[PDB]
């Protein structure tokens, strides 16, 4: 899973 | 005693350093531009105007922001590329969220499908909005796709079937829409097929670029998969592979080979694939030193694919060069099939796209709002 910032 | 270890930090400022001081020997072309906000996508729209008697041509790419106010904007920009030219917004276009992930339709690029935080897809026409936003801070999409439960970020058109569109979501599910037959006119539209086949977050989705009934989709689970639109059967594949050793975060058909794709992951490798035999990888591309998150093939070179991810690297591998012979002070910069390692970025790298009518010309944008354009020197993919 990405992660945003 | 957790973040001592994030101010270096201080090695990637140095290593930035030694880079930009041997572009000159590296590159014919680099061009560097902060972005206003941090864009989590780039794609070449296909257009090029080659002026009368200039020596530039202008290209388009559709970007995207990342800004934690509600102010966020789908973007085109323009770029004036030579036949170490500028780079100028021509677009925004109010949107929901930041942009997760922006693609042109490539049956007609004045249409563009995003993935926002919630969990629609959003199609616009760029045609049908002002180049100014909206200053009521509205978002009015043109379609707003519904069938999802979470973001996501996979999407992509289907190049043989119009408007027959996939987008892969943290729910665990691929949406399917069609919108051929749909006037774009803000219209709800819910999702045609759902396929269930994976048990965790879809990382990526992508059509076959010449059976427009095959696509495939990779996730968390390590599966690639390969579906048939064709088959009744929405919960189970035509195939399954454990792909990689972690989460698998995309995928790429080449456009050359029609039996060849590539898969990127977490484990830090690409991997080559064959689907006439998915039981056996058929190489597994080894220099990065994070986890991977796009890949992509040269639109011009069937042997040619680049990789990007967290490690803040863009790698060019030739996979004409495995199995080469290379002179052991050679052997340590890394394999031969390992062509370029891009090292402009000093940040995670989000997107990048090949340039479709420059050939070696990529576009990648990073985390800290940094967008280069930049084409290795031509010595490099000569030798």
């Amino acid at each position: 899973k990405r992660r945003k910032l | 005693a957790a973040f001592d270890d994030a101010v270096e930090e201080r090695v990637i400022n140095e290593e930035y350093k030694i880079w930009k001081k041997n572009t000159p020997f590296l590159y014919d072309l680099v061009m560097t531009h902060a972005l206003e906000w941090p864009s989590l996508t780039a794609q070449w729209l296909p257009d090029v105007t080659r002026p009368e008697g200039k020596d530039f041509s202008i290209h388009r790419l559709v970007l995207g922001t990342h800004t934690s106010d509600e102010q966020n904007h789908l973007v085109i920009a323009s770029v004036q590329l030579p036949n170490y030219g500028k780079i100028e917004i021509e677009i925004k276009i109010n949107h929901e969220g930041e942009v997760n992930r922006a693609r042109y339709m490539p049956q007609n690029p004045c249409i563009i499908a995003t993935k926002t935080p919630s969990s629609d897809v959003l199609v616009f026409d760029y045609t049908k909005h002002p180049s100014k936003p909206d200053p009521s801070g509205e978002c009015n999409p043109d379609l707003r796709l519904r069938g999802h439960q979470k973001e996501g970020y996979g999407l992509s058109w289907n190049p043989n079937l119009s408007g027959h569109l996939l987008s892969a979501s943290d729910d665990h599910t691929i949406c399917l829409w069609d919108i051929s037959a749909v006037p774009k006119e803000g219209k709800v539209v819910d999702a045609k097929t759902i396929f269930t086949g994976h048990t965790a977050v879809v990382e990526d989705v992508s059509w076959h670029l010449l059976h427009e009934s095959l696509f495939g989709s990779v996730a968390d689970d390590q599966k690639l998969m390969i579906w048939d639109t064709r088959s009744n059967n929405t919960s189970k594949p035509s195939h399954s592979v454990d792909a990689h050793t972690a989460e698998v975060n995309c995928l790429s058909f080449n456009p050359y080979s029609e039996f060849i794709l590539a898969t990127g992951s977490a484990d830090k490798t690409v991997a080559l694939w064959d689907l006439r035999n998915l039981k056996l990888k058929l190489h597994s591309f080894e220099s990065h030193k994070d986890e991977i998150f796009q890949v992509q093939w040269s639109p011009h070179n069937e042997t040619i694919l680049a990789s990007s991810g967290t490690d803040r690297r863009l790698n060019v591998w030739d996979l004409s060069k495995i199995g080469e012979e290379q002179s052991p002070e050679d052997a340590e910069d890394g394999p031969p099939e390992l062509l370029f390692i891009h090292g402009g970025h000093t940040a995670k790298i989000s997107d990048f796209s090949w340039n479709p009518n420059e050939p070696w010309v990529i576009c990648s944008v990073s985390e800290d709002n940094i967008m280069q354009v930049w084409q290795m020197a031509e010595n490099i993919y000569n030798d």
